[PDB]
């Protein structure tokens, strides 16, 4: 009940996924305009 | 809107009034104060009145606190030397549920071994604040110096006893005390029907039961607070004695104490019987206590310690004024509007009315309304007033002082 | 017959006015006993530097004389009725209140008339009272809770009147003139800043005449409330002498008139009060209480959500050992935090029933009721039924209790004060890196 | 007695945004 | 049967050899510890001399003779009632706390 | 008092290697501990010893 | 000491040549290794509770 | 206590009342 009336880590946990896919590709360096879209 | 008042064949007092408030609550009433206690077993209601959040059979230690909790409950015990009460407030809708906490408490503690060990430490603490507020010493003292048996029990654990109170003492005090037959179940917001209900199946405890004998004595405290508190009484009378009604009088015409805030207390005999003379911090106000089976009626002072002699002696002369005849119907007029006002107002909220219901419930065994109270405060003669004043004076003397006790007299000193 | 339906049974608070603008406020029961008083919009706010402590001064001698009962005439006569006669000084309100028989209520308006307007002020009466609130002051500075809540306003409106104790200043108190207090009075107690109020047995009707009767001399011909500025703060008053040590924190809060002091007192009853004589223990449902309680960190304490005009002290006071003062700042702030960020429903649930219950037990006999009137009419400018109150508070959630706490503790700059053996009171910095959460 | 501690003139320290004793900081705490 | 396996495997364990009953083996997670805690003086000095014992002679790569090897048909649970509660109490804090 | 207990570095050494609580009945099966310690100490060593030359 | 011994099987499969019959033992002694750690001990563990009537 | 003032109101005249409760601090 009272865990998944938890479950408030989600849009964060949402955040810092993006933070984690957004952080490996800045770190390893097309679709992205300007950066890298152009070469 | 009216009281029901019920008692069963086995002795236990019903009362409800479904005022239709808000909040609802229940009061089980219990002649198990600390007079029941014996030389064997001091301290035992204290560590009980402690204990009230321990297992019962019926929920755990951690269901009680968190279920009262959860409805924004409150239970709650009190102790005089006469009785305990455990009281429950809540909104009206959850009643059921603090009933049921209530019953489980005081009909099937567990009082397990490590629950109570674990509790010890508590009667300490507990004891430590209320020994902060130096009346308390005093009042305690008084009637072990005033009494031989159970009135001379104070409320608070003696330290030799902490951590030596037992599982079985626990259990034995309430197997002992909490009987139908002394017990009285008040319910202010609640149906009348349903309280019967639940006294018949859930209070069916089987009855499974001296007089206070005054000595009168003296306890002297010696500290430095430089302050000296004391307490003066004599034997008075027992509750429900009309003797009764004309000490509570004397009691407001001497002064019980101010009402005005920074007040002169133009109209406190005592006060202004000091304070000619005496011109410095110090309080003085009438102690009346009256119980089952006795009574200590006199005052008490806070002085000055080096001006102690001459306050007591001060206020025990106004006494002596009262005793030898100096009183006027004005004074004793004031002193019936204050008492009677005084008690009204003491029955204002749901917190005093209930304690009034159940003060009574088990004392006599009925209800007294408010208007044949003011009867019996107006049936009070100027003459009475005179004699409770006289059986003072003349009365067998009970003292206990605390502070820096130099020019405290002893009682022989007059 | 359910809770729902007894607030509607509630009685009706009534309210009605003068041509000078004097309220007048009634709740009607069927008491043999009353409580009746004047509240007033006047306190230590609407002071200056130079008479800081006259409304103080003024509650000393409020009940010494007036000129129709002079001397201790006015006692007497409160005495013999058997009725009871008190006063208070906050910084925002004064109040003086009688408790009499249904039956003195007229002769009891007759008094509190005669205190507020008629007072006497003698200068040899007033050089007594000189002296006993110095040696007031004396007693409170022994007190900590009083002055370490004293020093929270102190440096949480520093440069302002919510800074100014309500007590005043020792100068002023030894220099404050009978002038002084009459310039207070003639500024401050004017009709349309008054409320005469009460509850028991009586009629509102009769309440309303003898208010006409007694009160309508009183001026109402302006004393505004600048906004007071809040500002983040420490003060530490060190003194390793003291046995214990004493911690108020607190955020701004919204003010008296905000709806978000529904979600924040619900918020701040999950959170709660412990004191070591509480029976709860570890069991207790507010973790700050159970923690504090089985790990010894700390006496007491309290969360308060402290109301003026437009702004306030949201926060908590705890009294504690003097090496348990970070334990305890890091377990209070992880509350906040929670709340905050995680709020549950259930505890919700529980805070709202914390605060419902609070708020009907509170309200019980005449005194408190009085009160609630002639307050709620100086806050509110009006008195809010009970079922309002409920219907209020039944529409929080653990949504709403996410959404209030973080626009007022998460991420803001809170006023901190200290008194004792406060060696170890966490660094401002520290404190305030404490309301957030880097992992939110 | 304590009631006559008033806490220092921070006037010099301040922020310009917060220097109006009369304001509410609230207005500037975004900013800030 | 059941009971002949067991009584067959309660020997082959061999815990008794050293003067042990089966309580004294259990393994003392938090639950565990608690029900020790609440053990009666009796109960457990009783324990913490058997444990001596065994580990005594577990140092000396010894057992008892085979007439004071702790019998099958002997060995009471002495801990479950503390322990049963112990967890009864556990598991309502957890129901509790959603 | 006693310098084994006090002293900052020998407290450590004291705490961890001369006045530890170890158990009665520890197995030979516990010597490895100790040994894996040597192992370490000894390859380091003869490594040393032999990187000076290799 | 079957995972022991099966530990032992493991070396001496990984010190010969990929034939017949060592590619089969192989796969049999790597078989072996995860059910012992991963389904035989728990079973065991648990089938010794039953045995003690816990 | 430094004032008669402040002083009054002390000495008593209810014989003690001991309450502790659950979740209210202790009188
Ligand atoms: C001069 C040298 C310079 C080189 C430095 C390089 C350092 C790294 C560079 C990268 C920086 C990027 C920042 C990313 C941080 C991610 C934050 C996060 O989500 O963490 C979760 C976590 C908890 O999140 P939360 O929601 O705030 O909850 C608070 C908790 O309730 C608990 O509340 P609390 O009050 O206890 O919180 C106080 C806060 C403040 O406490 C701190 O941790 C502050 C101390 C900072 C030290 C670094 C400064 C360097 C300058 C020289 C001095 C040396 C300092 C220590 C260095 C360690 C190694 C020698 O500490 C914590 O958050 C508590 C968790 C305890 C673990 C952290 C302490 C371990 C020491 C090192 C931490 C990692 C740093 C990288 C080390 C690697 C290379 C040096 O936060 C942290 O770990 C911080
Ligand atoms: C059919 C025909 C074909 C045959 C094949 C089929 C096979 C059928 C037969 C079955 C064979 C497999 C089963 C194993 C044997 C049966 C069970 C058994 O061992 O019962 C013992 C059994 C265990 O006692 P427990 O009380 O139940 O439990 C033991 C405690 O946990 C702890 O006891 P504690 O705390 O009192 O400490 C004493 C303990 C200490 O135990 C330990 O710490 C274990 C290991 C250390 C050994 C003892 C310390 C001496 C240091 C040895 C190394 C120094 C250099 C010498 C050269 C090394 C040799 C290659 O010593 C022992 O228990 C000795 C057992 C050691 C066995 C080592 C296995 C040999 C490895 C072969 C690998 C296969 C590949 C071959 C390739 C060749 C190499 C390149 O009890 C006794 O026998 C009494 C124990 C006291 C020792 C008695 C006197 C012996 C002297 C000990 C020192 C020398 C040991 C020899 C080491 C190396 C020899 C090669
Ligand atoms: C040799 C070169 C090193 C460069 C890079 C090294 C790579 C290592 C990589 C990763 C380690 C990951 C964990 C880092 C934790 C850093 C500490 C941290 O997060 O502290 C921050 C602010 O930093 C504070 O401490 C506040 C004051 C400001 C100081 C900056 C952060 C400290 C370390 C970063 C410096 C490069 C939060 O701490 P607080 O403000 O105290 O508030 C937290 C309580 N709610
Ligand atoms: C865990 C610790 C170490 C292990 C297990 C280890 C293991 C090995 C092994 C297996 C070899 C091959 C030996 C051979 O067959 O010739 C080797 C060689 C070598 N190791 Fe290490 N070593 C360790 C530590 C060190 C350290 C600390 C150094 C130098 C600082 C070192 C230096 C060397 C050198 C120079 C060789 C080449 C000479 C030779 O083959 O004997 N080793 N080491
Ligand atoms: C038993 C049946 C009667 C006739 C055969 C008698 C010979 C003895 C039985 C084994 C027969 C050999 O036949 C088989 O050859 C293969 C190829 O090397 C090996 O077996 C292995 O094959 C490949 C090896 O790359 C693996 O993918 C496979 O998983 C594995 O079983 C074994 O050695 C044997 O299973
Ligand atoms: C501490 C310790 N506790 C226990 C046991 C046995 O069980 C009880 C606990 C031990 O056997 C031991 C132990 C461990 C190592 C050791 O000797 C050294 C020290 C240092 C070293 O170099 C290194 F790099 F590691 F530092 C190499 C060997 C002696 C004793």
């Amino acid at each position: 009940r009272y865990r998944q009336l938890a479950r408030n880590w989600v849009p964060t946990a949402s955040l810092w996924g993006a933070v984690g896919a957004v952080g490996l590709v800045w770190a390893t360096d097309d679709w992205v305009p300007y950066i890298n879209g152009k070469f | 809107q009216d009281l029901e008042f019920t008692r069963l064949p086995n002795g236990l007092v019903i009362a409800s009034l479904e005022n239709y408030a808000p909040a609802s609550r229940i009061g089980l009433f219990i002649k198990a104060g600390s007079r029941y206690e014996n030389s064997n077993n001091l301290g035992t209601s204290h560590l009980l009145r402690l204990a009230s959040s321990l297992t019962t059979k019926g929920a755990s230690s951690f269901k009680i606190t968190r279920g009262i909790e959860a409805v924004g409950g409150k239970l709650s015990v009190t102790s005089t030397r006469e009785n305990m009460a455990y009281t429950v407030e809540c909104l009206r809708d959850d009643v059921d549920i603090l009933m049921e906490f209530l019953l489980n408490v005081t009909t099937a503690p567990e009082f397990r071994r490590w629950e109570v060990a674990a509790l010890q430490p508590q009667l300490r603490i507990d004891k430590a604040v209320a020994l902060q507020n130096p009346q308390a010493h005093v009042i305690e003292n008084l009637h072990a110096a005033a009494y031989r048996n159970a009135l001379a029990n104070s409320l608070y654990c003696p330290d030799y006893r902490i951590g030596k109170v037992t599982p079985v003492e626990l259990h034995d005090y309430v197997q002992n005390h909490f009987t139908s037959a002394r017990m009285a179940l008040i319910g202010l917001g609640v149906s009348h029907p349903v309280l019967k209900q639940v006294a018949e199946q859930f209070l069916n405890i089987r009855g499974g039961l001296a007089k206070a004998k005054y000595h009168g004595g003296e306890i002297r405290e010696q500290n430095g607070d430089s302050l000296v508190h004391a307490a003066l009484v004599a034997e008075s009378a027992a509750i429900g004695s009309a003797e009764a009604n004309a000490f509570s009088v004397l009691q407001h015409v001497l002064g019980a104490g101010p009402h005005v805030k920074r007040g002169s207390n133009a109209t406190s005999s005592l006060y202004q019987a000091v304070a000619k003379g005496v011109h410095q911090p110090f309080d003085v106000s009438a102690f009346n206590a009256s119980y089952s089976d006795s009574g200590l009626f006199g005052f008490y002072t806070i002085s000055q310690a080096a001006s102690a002699g001459d306050v007591i002696k001060a206020a025990y002369n106004q006494v002596k004024t009262i005793a030898q005849g100096n009183l006027s119907n004005p004074d004793v007029q004031a002193a019936k509007n204050k008492l009677k006002a005084g008690y009204l107002m003491s029955v204002e909220s749901s917190e005093g009315f209930l304690d009034e219901v159940g003060s009574q419930a088990l004392a006599a065994g009925s209800y007294t309304p408010p208007s044949t109270v003011l009867q019996q405060i107006d049936a009070v003669a100027d003459a009475d007033v005179i004699n409770a004043a006289k059986k003072f004076v003349s009365g067998r003397k009970s003292m206990a002082a605390s502070g820096n006790l130099g020019h405290t007299p002893f009682i022989d000193e007059l | 017959a359910t809770y729902a339906q007894a607030l509607q049974s509630v009685p009706e608070t009534q309210v009605s006015q003068l041509d000078n603008g004097l309220r007048v406020a009634s709740e009607q029961s069927s008491q043999p006993t009353c409580t009746v008083g004047v509240w007033i919009d006047a306190g230590s706010r609407y002071e200056s530097e130079k008479n800081n402590g006259a409304g103080y001064f003024v509650e000393h001698l409020a009940f010494k004389g007036t000129k129709n009962r002079p001397g201790n005439a006015l006692e007497k006569e409160v005495e013999s009725m058997g009725a009871h006669l008190n006063a208070y000084s906050t910084r925002e309100h004064t109040a003086y209140y009688i408790k009499a028989l249904s039956k003195d209520l007229p002769k009891a308006v007759e008094l509190l008339a005669d205190i507020v307007q008629n007072c006497s002020l003698e200068d040899s009466q007033i050089e007594k009272e000189r002296d006993v609130i110095l040696q007031e002051l004396q007693e409170n500075d022994t007190s900590m809770r009083d002055v370490v809540f004293n020093y929270l306003h102190a440096t949480a409106f520093q440069g302002t009147p919510l800074a100014q104790s309500v007590e005043g200043p020792s100068e002023n108190v030894r220099k404050l003139s009978r002038a002084d207090l009459t310039e207070y009075l003639s500024r401050h107690y004017k009709a349309p800043r008054m409320v005469l109020a009460a509850a028991g047995g009586l009629e509102h009707r009769q309440l309303l005449d003898l208010a006409q009767k007694h009160f309508s001399g009183l001026s109402g011909t302006v004393p505004t409330l600048s906004p007071c500025r809040f500002t983040g703060s420490q003060i530490c008053h060190r003194e390793d002498g003291l046995p214990l040590a004493h911690v108020a924190i607190a955020v701004e809060g919204p003010g008296w008139a905000h709806p978000d002091n529904v979600a924040l007192q619900v918020a701040n009853a999950i959170i709660g009060h412990y004191d070591c004589t509480y029976g709860g223990g570890a069991h207790l449902s507010s973790p700050l209480a159970s923690i504090a309680a089985t790990n010894k960190l700390c006496q007491s304490f309290q969360t308060f959500n402290i109301c003026y005009a437009d702004t306030g002290l949201l926060g908590a006071h705890f009294v504690c050992d003097h090496m348990s003062i970070d334990d305890m700042m890091f377990v209070l702030q992880g509350q906040w935090m929670r709340l905050c960020t995680s709020a549950t429903e259930s505890e919700v649930l529980r805070g709202k029933n914390l605060l419902r219950n609070a708020l009907v037990s509170h309200l019980d006999g005449t005194t408190p009721v009085c009160e609630d009137i002639g307050r709620s009419l100086l806050t509110y400018g009006r008195r809010i039924p009970l079922a309002e109150w409920e219907s209020r508070i039944a529409e929080v959630d653990a949504r709403v209790v996410r959404e209030v706490c973080s626009k007022y503790f998460y991420d803001q700059c809170p006023a901190v004060a200290g008194f004792g053996p406060i060696e170890q009171l966490p660094d401002y910095n520290r404190i305030r890196s404490g309301m957030f959460w880097l992992r939110f | 007695s304590h009631t006559d501690i008033k806490v220092p003139d921070f006037s010099d320290y301040r922020r310009p945004e917060v220097l109006d004793s009369t304001k509410s900081s609230k207005e500037s705490s975004e900013a800030r | 049967w059941l009971e002949g396996i067991r009584k067959w495997y309660y020997n082959a364990a061999g815990f008794n050899k050293l003067g042990l009953m089966r309580d004294d083996t259990i393994h003392e997670n938090d639950d565990v510890k608690e029900a020790i805690r609440r053990l009666p003086e009796n109960l457990y000095n009783d324990r913490v001399f058997r444990i001596k014992r065994a580990l005594d002679l577990s140092m000396r790569q010894q057992i008892l003779p085979k007439e004071q090897w702790t019998k099958y048909e002997e060995d009471k649970s002495y801990l479950e009632p503390y322990l049963k509660e112990v967890i009864r109490e556990r598991k309502e804090r957890e129901e509790w706390a959603k | 008092t006693n310098i084994r207990k006090s002293h900052p570095l020998m407290k450590i050494v004291n705490n961890a290697f001369i006045d530890l609580p170890a158990p009665s009945n520890i197995s030979s099966w516990w010597n490895f501990g100790s040994l894996l310690g040597i192992c370490l100490i000894l390859q380091i060593l003869t490594g040393l010893f032999l990187a000076m030359h290799y | 000491w079957a995972l022991v011994a099966d530990l032992l099987t493991l070396t001496w499969i990984g010190g010969q040549p990929v034939e017949h019959p060592y590619i089969t033992i192989g796969q049999l002694a790597s078989v072996l290794y995860f059910l012992l750690i991963l389904v035989l001990m728990p079973t065991a563990g648990t089938i010794e509770n039953k045995l003690l009537k816990w | 206590v430094l004032c008669r003032e402040s002083l009054r109101g002390q000495a008593a005249g209810r014989p003690l009342v001991a309450s502790v409760s659950l979740n209210v601090p202790a009188s």
